[PDB]
């Protein structure tokens, strides 16, 4: 018969494990680089006992 | 910062009609700074390694 147009078999739709297992509301990391504004040094504590 | 005679004379009122400084004027100072930072992406999470 007449020519039929090709039907592109595009599927993709692999989705993504976007939903965490339960909620996986846990990505724990700690401050490491001694914060910023590293502040002063020993600030001469010394002792005050009356020698 | 050292201000200007125009500012110090416009702070007080006494300006005539449609002079803008008819009422006493008040001023404020604002400072903005632009800084760099580093962001780390790993294990499906983000954070600042430097804080």
């Amino acid at each position: 018969n007449k020519t039929i147009s090709v039907t592109l078999g595009l599927r993709h739709w692999k989705t993504v494990s976007a939903a965490p297992p339960e909620k996986m509301s846990k990505s724990g990391v700690c401050k490491i680089a001694t914060n910023v504004y590293n502040r002063d040094g020993g600030a001469n504590p010394f002792l005050v006992k009356y020698e | 910062v050292t201000m200007s005679p125009e500012s110090v004379v416009a702070a007080a009122g006494g300006g005539n009609n449609n002079s803008g400084y008819n009422e006493p004027q008040r001023f404020a100072l604002v400072v903005i700074a632009v800084n760099h930072n580093v962001i780390r992406i790993m294990n499906g999470s983000m954070g600042f390694p430097i804080l």
